[PDB]
């Protein structure tokens, strides 16, 4: 699902990360950036997980409850 | 100290 970069949200972890679901999460260390490049789950759903994008590059999901932010 | 984690469907 599209959007326009222009309005991209951005998020800092708060706390460290380990994915359960290396094929589905990505990891965190706490104080990364990344870019939220959904809110939906892979079926468009609402969902408290979030797909991003990190620093490192990597894309996945993560709990949205770990991140906060940036406005 | 960690929050818990939201359910997940995976």
């Amino acid at each position: 699902e599209p959007i326009d970069p222009s309005k991209l949200e951005f998020a800092r972890a708060l706390y460290d990360f380990v994915p359960e679901n290396p094929e589905m999460e990505v990891a965190l260390k706490k104080g990364d950036l990344m870019a939220i490049l959904s809110k939906k789950d892979p079926l468009g759903r609402d969902s408290d997980w979030w797909k991003v994008r990190t620093k490192n590059g990597n894309i996945g999901y993560i709990p949205y409850n770990y991140i906060e932010i940036i406005k | 100290m960690p929050p818990t984690l939201p359910h997940r469907d995976w």
